[PDB]
C-alpha cells in the first residue's frame, strides 16, 4: 500500500478544487497584469 | 565466394577487376597554409616582444 | 529402395520436370506479375542506382 | 536446386509403425477430448491426424483432454489422434546461439534448421539442496542502477516488476547487450549466454528487438525463444519451460547462462485459459490453484551448481507487469515470494527523468553485498546509505532553504547522485567506469557542480578517462579492489579533471 504525485487534484474531493481555486486567482491576477502592460507597451510604441 | 554463389557469367570478376583498378581521390592539404602565422606570432612574441621585454 | 513406388514415382515427375526445364514449365502469368512486384520492392529496398557499374562519387573536400 | 530436390525426397523416413490411437469425440476453444489412448502418459505429445500436435494434459477416467497447438480449425469430430509416447522435449546445445526458435525448439528464422545433436526434457526438477552453492559471483548488468544499489549474482532469481511501459524490457536488453565484452573476451568463467523468452508479445516487437541484437552484434552468444501472441495458448504456457531447458543445458555443462522471460504475467494468463477450457476448478482471479506450483517448478530451476556438478549457473530475470502499481494482485505475489528480490520500477521516477526509472526505496536483493565486485561493494555501500539518508527527507526538498545546513547538505548529496544513477539507453557500462563515476560522485567532487550539469559531468569524465588512463581502470578490473594507490590515483584524476572544466 502506498500512494502517487499529484494526487490531491485526482480525488476531486475539498482540496482537489480549491487547489483549482487557487491558482485560478494567482494567475487570472497575473493575467491581467500582463495584459495591461502588453497594451502599454504597444500604445507606447505608437510613439 | 561472391563468384561461387553469383552464377552471374562476369559481372562478378568484371566488378572485381573494376574496383582493383578505381582509386579514391585522396584529399589535398588546402587548409595547410597559415604556417606564417606561427612565426609572425614568433615575431610578435620573439621579436616585437622579447626585445621591448 | 525402388521398392517404393513412390519414389520412383517422384523421381520420374522431377525428372521430366528437369528435362522440361528448357523452360520454367508452367509458370503462369501470376508467377511473373509476383515476380514482378517482389523484384520492384527489392530494388527500392536497395537505391535506384543502376546496377551495372561503379556509380562515382567524386569527394567532397572541407 | 532439383538435383537439391532429389536428396531431399531421399532423405526421409518412409518407415510406418503399430502404434496406439484415439479418436476425437469433441473439439473446440482450442481443446480436443480424445476417446481412447488408453495407454496414454499424463502431459505427453499426441500427434491428430492432420498434423497438429497436442499435450495430453487432462487423463480422465473415460477421454482424455489434448489440448491443440495450434488452431483447432483442422481438427474434426472423429478424427485420429496417434500418441508418440514422448514426454515434451526440446532441442538444446549451442547450436541454438544466434538462432531464433519458437516454443518447441523449430525455427522460425528461415535462416536454415537447427542442427542440434540431442534432446532435452522440459519437465525436469530443480537441483536438489547439495548441488547449490551460495551465490558469489556478480552478473555486471551494466546499469549503474541495477549494478551497484540493487546488485544480481549469478543463480539469483531478480522479478523485474513495474507498471506498463516504464522501461523492464529495456533492462533486461541493457543487460543482454551488456554481455558482450565478457563473451568477446578470453575466461569462460564471466561468460554469460543470454536467452530471452518472448511471452505473448507481437511478433513486430520480437522483430525489432532482434534488429536490436544484431545491430550491436549481441545474437552471437543469445537464444530468442518466442511464443508470440497468436500461437495458441499451449505454446505461451510451455516457451518458458522451452527456454528454462536450453538454459539448464548450459548450466549442468559448466557454463553460465542468463534467462529473461518476458512477461510471466503473459504465461499464466494462457495457462488459465487451459485450465478454464479444461474445467479444471478456478480459484482467486480465475487462476487455477497450481498459478504458483507453474511459476515456482520454473523459477526453481535457477541454480548455481556447486564444483562437483560442474560450477554452472542460471540467473533468472522475470519481467512482471503490474496494474498501476497493484503488487498485491495475484501473480505478482506469486511471483514476488519465490524470487531472491525486485526491481520496481515507476512511472513518477520515469517522467520526472530518471531513467531508468529504479525506484530504489522499494527494489531489494536478498544476497545483497556478496554478488559484488570489492571495488564496487566500497563504492555502493556508502553510495546506498547517501541514498537512504537523501530519501528519508527528500520531502523537504520543494523547501530546502529555511531548514538546517546539515539537511540542505543531505539533499544537495541526494539529487547529484540521483543524477548519476540517470543512464542512456543501450549503454551499459563496464564496472570499473562505474566505480569511477560513483567515485567521483560519493567522495564529494561534485556537491559545488550544479545539478544540470552533472550528467555532462558524467560522460565528459568517461571520455577523459577511457581515452587517458585505460591502465588505472585495467588495474582496478583485474583485481576488483581499490588499493590505496589506486584510491588516491582516482582521487588525483577527478580533482584535476573537475579544474580542467
Ligand atoms: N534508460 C532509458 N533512457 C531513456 N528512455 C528509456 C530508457 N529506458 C526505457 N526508455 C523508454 O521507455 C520506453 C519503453 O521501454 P520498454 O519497452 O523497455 O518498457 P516495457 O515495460 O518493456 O514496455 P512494455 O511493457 O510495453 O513491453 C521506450 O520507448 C524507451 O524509449
Ligand atoms: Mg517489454
Amino acid at each position: 500500500v502506498r500512494s502517487s504525485a499529484g494526487a490531491v487534484r485526482d480525488a476531486g474531493g475539498a482540496f482537489g478544487k480549491r487547489e483549482q481555486a487557487e491558482e485560478e486567482r494567482y494567475f487570472r491576477a497575473r493575467a491581467k497584469e500582463q495584459l495591461a502592460a502588453l497594451k502599454k507597451h504597444h500604445e507606447n510604441e505608437i510613439s | 565466394y561472391y563468384k561461387a554463389n553469383v552464377a552471374k557469367a562476369g559481372l562478378v570478376d568484371d566488378f572485381e577487376k573494376k574496383f582493383n583498378a578505381l582509386k579514391v581521390p585522396i584529399p589535398e592539404d588546402k587548409y595547410t597554409a597559415q604556417v606564417d602565422a606561427e612565426e609572425k606570432e614568433d615575431v610578435k612574441s620573439c621579436a616585437e616582444f622579447l626585445t621591448q621585454s | 529402395d525402388p521398392v517404393q513406388k513412390l519414389f520412383v514415382d517422384k523421381i520420374r515427375e522431377y525428372r521430366t520436370k528437369r528435362q522440361t526445364s528448357g523452360g520454367p514449365v508452367d509458370a503462369g502469368p501470376e508467377y511473373q506479375q509476383d515476380l514482378d512486384r517482389e523484384l520492384f520492392k527489392l530494388k527500392q529496398m536497395y537505391g535506384k542506382a543502376d546496377m551495372n557499374t561503379f556509380p562515382n562519387f567524386t569527394f567532397e573536400d572541407p | 536446386v532439383s538435383s537439391i530436390l532429389e536428396e531431399r525426397i531421399l532423405g526421409a523416413d518412409t518407415s510406418v509403425d503399430l502404434e496406439e490411437t484415439g479418436r476425437v469425440l469433441s473439439i473446440g476453444d482450442g481443446i480436443a477430448r480424445v476417446h481412447g489412448l488408453r495407454n496414454v502418459q499424463a502431459e505427453e505429445m499426441v500427434e491428430f491426424s492432420s498434423g497438429l500436435k497436442g499435450m495430453s494434459l487432462n487423463l480422465e477416467p473415460d477421454n482424455v483432454g489434448v489440448v491443440v497447438f495450434g488452431n483447432d480449425k483442422l481438427i474434426k469430430e472423429g478424427d485420429i489422434v496417434k500418441r508418440t509416447g514422448a514426454i515434451v522435449d526440446v532441442p538444446v546445445g549451442e547450436e541454438l546461439l544466434g538462432r531464433v526458435v519458437d516454443a518447441l525448439g523449430n525455427a522460425i528464422d528461415g535462416k536454415g534448421p537447427i542442427g542440434s545433436k540431442a534432446r532435452r526434457r522440459v519437465g525436469l526438477k530443480a537441483p536438489g539442496i547439495i548441488p547449490r552453492i551460495s551465490v558469489r559471483e556478480p552478473m555486471q548488468t551494466g546499469i549503474k542502477a541495477v549494478d551497484s544499489l540493487v546488485p544480481i549474482g549469478r543463480g539469483q532469481r531478480e522479478l523485474i516488476i513495474g507498471d506498463r511501459q516504464t522501461g523492464k524490457t529495456s533492462i533486461a536488453i541493457d543487460t543482454i547487450i551488456n554481455q558482450k565484452r565478457f563473451n568477446d573476451g578470453t575466461d569462460e568463467k564471466k561468460k554469460l549466454y543470454c536467452i530471452y523468452v518472448a511471452i505473448g508479445q507481437k511478433r513486430s516487437t520480437v522483430a525489432q528487438l532482434v534488429k536490436r541484437l544484431t545491430d550491436a552484434d549481441a545474437m552471437k552468444y543469445t537464444i530468442v525463444v518466442s511464443a508470440t501472441a497468436s500461437d495458441a495458448a499451449p505454446l505461451q504456457y510451455l516457451a518458458p519451460y522451452s527456454g528454462c531447458s536450453m538454459g539448464e543445458y548450459f548450466r549442468d555443462n559448466g557454463k553460465h547462462a542468463l534467462i529473461i522471460y518476458d512477461d510471466l504475467s503473459k504465461q499464466a494468463v494462457a495457462y488459465r485459459q487451459m485450465s478454464l477450457l479444461l474445467r479444471r476448478p478456478p480459484g482467486r482471479e480465475a487462476y487455477p490453484g497450481d498459478v504458483f506450483y507453474l511459476h515456482s517448478r520454473l523459477l526453481e530451476r535457477a541454480a548455481k551448481m556447486n564444483d562437483a556438478f560442474g560450477g554452472g549457473s542460471l540467473t533468472a530475470l522475470p519481467v512482471i507487469e503490474t496494474q498501476a502499481g497493484d503488487v498485491s494482485a495475484y501473480i505478482p505475489t506469486n511471483v514476488i515470494s519465490i524470487t531472491d528480490g525486485q526491481i520496481f520500477l515507476e512511472t513518477e521516477l520515469f517522467y520526472k527523468g530518471i531513467r531508468p526509472a529504479i525506484n530504489v526505496g522499494l527494489s531489494v536483493s536478498r544476497v545483497g553485498s556478496a554478488a559484488q565486485t570489492r571495488a564496487m561493494k566500497q563504492v555502493a555501500g556508502t553510495m546506498k546509505l547517501e541514498l537512504a539518508q537523501y530519501r528519508e527527507v527528500a520531502a523537504f526538498a520543494q523547501f530546502g532553504s529555511d531548514l538546517d545546513a546539515a539537511t540542505q547538505q543531505l539533499l544537495s548529496r541526494g539529487v547529484r547522485l540521483t543524477e548519476l544513477l540517470k543512464q542512456g539507453q543501450y549503454s551499459p557500462m563496464a564496472i570499473e567506469e562505474q566505480v569511477a563515476v560513483i567515485y567521483a560522485g560519493v567522495r564529494g567532487y561534485l556537491d559545488k557542480l550544479e545539478p544540470s550539469k552533472i550528467t555532462k559531468f558524467e560522460n565528459a569524465f568517461l571520455s577523459h578517462v577511457i581515452s587517458q588512463h585505460q591502465a588505472l581502470l585495467g588495474k582496478i578490473r583485474t583485481d576488483g579492489k581499490i588499493s590505496e594507490e589506486s584510491d588516491a590515483k582516482l582521487k588525483e584524476i577527478v580533482t584535476n579533471f573537475l579544474a580542467g572544466f
